[PDB]
């Protein structure tokens, strides 16, 4: 997307940028919506405003990235947002009630190119992921190299550590885990991510 | 189309006590010979659950609260209990999610359902035993799931309950977590005392305000035309914020647990972090 | 002010937002002025500029 797109906002939480190339993510989800240009600052964990509590709320322990870019001269229709509510929303929740019985709750804004910059339409994409002891199925563009043994080497079975690599023949795995866990919160006897051989 | 009922009896909220039931895996990390404390939402040890059964002119499927998590356990023989519906106010003014087993496919779908008064599955004793309607209508929505096809037996009378299916439902960050467990039994009366862990099964993104839930049952229509109910029972318990102390062994399975808020002996066991206590006098934390 | 105003800057110091609902303040003052759009970043503790 380097020669096609231009992002006004790229903020990540729980993982630094320029590290997503060498990482694998287990469960990845994408949320898409459309707001005004000045309301992008409200899409963050712990914020307040008309978007953060009545339309879309991020959890406090959020891991992922927030991407936004302006899309004037592309979205011209009239769109809606929640102006008031009896209570505030839970994280990652929706409220599709178009109107209450008493009074309408949905306010509207009109998007046109002649509208000022503060009121212009931008697209927001929010990603979320986590890392488990499971196959991830969403990885970066890394090439597998030759496996060497009996030397001090740095291995990259989705995690970096520099040790010596030998052959293990007395390991019982559960067919889900790659490394497991030790008594002192350590990981030992990693698995080859495509074979079943345990190192 | 939904049926008509006038001879239904009011449910009796009987009380049965659980015992070391309703323990599930908190984390997806393989640990062996481990022992640690976890503060989460659990069903308390020795707490009492409510009993609902379908025996005769008594069909018990009321709308029950979904406070912080529900422990569900069913003792059945003829596959009476099929599934549940989750949501708020359970009508067309809001969105509701269903999890269903219509004896051919597993259905997970959240829409703007309009439920009738008594949602039941109807099976003909004759006529090669087909199914029937559940509710009235459901307009536009944004989720679907139909599993693979399978064949399900939908009539069996053994005289004793031979299946025990246990579930734990949780709602967190727009996800519905499902923990499942199965255990073969042979009982006649009620909920058997025991201990079995539950494994994580489903994680469906709903984005729903979930405050109430209702269960789907199945009845039988005789050859004359009247309805006939079959013997089944289920139990509902609620989770509370508690501190537990779980244990792991070889193959990484949970084999024992202690509820630290039950008795002074459990408090002593949780204070020193051991299942075995020697003779003496010890100070305990609150 | 949710259905009538649109704020391009909302930064709080010494207290997090979404906590002002359940708080009581004992001496509140308001200062108002008018500057250019690029000079808003200078309205912060420990800044420089004209
Ligand atoms: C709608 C929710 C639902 C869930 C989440 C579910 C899970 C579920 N059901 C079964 C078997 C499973 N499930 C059932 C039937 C049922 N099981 C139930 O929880 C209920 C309510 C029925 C129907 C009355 C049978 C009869 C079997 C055994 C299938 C076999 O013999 O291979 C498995 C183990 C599959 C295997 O290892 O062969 C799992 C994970 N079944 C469901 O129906
Ligand atoms: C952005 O870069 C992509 C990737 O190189 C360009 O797509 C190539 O376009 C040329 C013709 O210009 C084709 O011969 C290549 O086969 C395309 N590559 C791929 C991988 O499809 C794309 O044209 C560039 N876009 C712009 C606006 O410059
Ligand atoms: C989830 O839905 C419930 C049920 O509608 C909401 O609880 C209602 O809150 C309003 C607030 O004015 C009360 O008037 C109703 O009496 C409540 N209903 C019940 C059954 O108690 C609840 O607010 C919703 N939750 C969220 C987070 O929006
Ligand atoms: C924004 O919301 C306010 C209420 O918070 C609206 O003000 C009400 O407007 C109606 C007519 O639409 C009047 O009958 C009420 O008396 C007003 N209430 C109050 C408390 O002043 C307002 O109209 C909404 N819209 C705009 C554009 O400001
Ligand atoms: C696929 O994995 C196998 C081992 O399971 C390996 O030999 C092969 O090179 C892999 N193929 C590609 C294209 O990466
Ligand atoms: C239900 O009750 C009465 C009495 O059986 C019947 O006449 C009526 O039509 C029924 N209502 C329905 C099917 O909606
Ligand atoms: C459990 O039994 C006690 C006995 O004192 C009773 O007070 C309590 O209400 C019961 N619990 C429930 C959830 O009904
Ligand atoms: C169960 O539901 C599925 C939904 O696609 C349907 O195709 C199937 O025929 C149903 N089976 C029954 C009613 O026995
Ligand atoms: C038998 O089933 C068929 C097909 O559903 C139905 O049309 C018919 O009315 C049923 N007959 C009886 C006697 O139940
Ligand atoms: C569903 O359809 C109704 C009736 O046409 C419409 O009012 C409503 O907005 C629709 N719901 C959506 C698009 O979520
Ligand atoms: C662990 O799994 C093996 C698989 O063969 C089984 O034989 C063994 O009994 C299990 N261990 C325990 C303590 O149950
Ligand atoms: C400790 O208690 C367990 C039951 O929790 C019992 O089986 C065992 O014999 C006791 N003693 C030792 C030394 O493990």
């Amino acid at each position: 997307l380097y020669n096609s797109t231009l992002f006004s906002t790229f903020k990540c939480y729980g993982v630094s940028p320029s590290k997503l190339i060498d990482l694998c993510f287990t469960s990845v989800y994408a949320d898409t919506f459309l707001i005004r240009f000045s309301e992008v600052r409200q899409v963050a964990p712990g914020e307040t405003g008309v978007i953060a509590d009545y339309n879309y709320r991020l959890p406090d322990d959020f891991t992922g990235c927030v991407i936004a870019w302006n899309t004037a001269n592309q979205d011209v229709g009239s769109y809606f947002y929640r102006s008031h509510r009896s209570t505030k929303l839970k994280p990652f929740e929706r409220d599709l009630s178009s109107d209450e019985n008493g009074v309408r709750t949905l306010s509207t804004y009109d998007f046109n190119p002649n509208v000022p910059l503060d009121y212009q339409a931008t697209r927001v994409v929010v990603l979320s992921f986590e890392l488990l002891n499971a196959p991830a199925t969403v990885c970066g563009p890394k090439l597998s190299t030759e496996l060497v043994k009996n030397q001090c080497v740095n291995f990259n079975f989705n995690g970096l550590k520099g040790t010596g690599v030998l052959t293990s023949s007395s390991k019982r795995f559960q067919s889900f885990q790659q490394f497991g866990r030790d008594a002192s919160d350590f990981t030992d006897s990693v698995r080859d991510p495509q074979t079943l051989e345990i190192l | 189309t939904c049926l008509n009922f006038t001879n239904l009896a009011a449910p009796a909220y009987n009380i049965a006590s659980s015992s070391r039931r309703g323990v599930y895996y908190p984390d997806d990390i393989f640990r062996s010979d481990f022992l640690h404390l976890v503060n989460d939402y659990f069903l308390p040890f020795g707490s009492n659950v409510t009993q609902f059964f379908t025996q005769g002119t008594n069909i018990d499927n009321p709308t029950l609260p979904f406070r912080d998590g529900v422990y569900f356990a069913a003792t059945e023989k003829s596959n009476i209990v099929r599934g549940w519906i989750f949501g708020s106010t359970l009508d067309s003014t809001s969105q509701s999610a269903i999890i269903l087993n219509n004896s051919t496919n597993l259905i997970v779908r959240v829409c703007n359902f309009e439920l009738c008064k008594v949602p039941l599955f109807v099976v003909f004793k004759s006529n090669n035993s087909q199914l029937s309607h559940l509710f009235s209508d459901s307009f536009n929505c944004t989720f679907e799931y139909v599993s693979r096809a399978f064949s399900l037996d939908i009539r069996e009378q053994s005289g004793n309950f031979v299946d025990l299916r246990e579930f734990v439902f949780r709602n967190r960050n727009g996800f519905l977590h499902i923990y499942e467990g199965y255990e073969a039994i042979s009982i006649v009366r009620g909920l058997p005392a025991g201990f079995n862990v539950l494994k994580p099964l489903l994680k469906i993104p709903f984005g729903l305000n979930v405050t109430s839930f209702k269960t789907f049952l199945a009845v039988y229509r005789v050859a004359a035309g009247s309805i006939s109910v079959a013997s089944s029972a289920y139990y509902v318990g609620y989770l509370k914020p508690l501190t537990f102390m779980l244990s792991y062994d070889l193959n990484g399975t949970i084999k024992n647990a202690v509820d630290c808020s039950q008795d002074p002996l459990a408090e002593l066991k949780c204070t020193i972090k051991n299942f075995n206590v020697s003779k003496g006098i010890y100070q305990t934390s609150n």
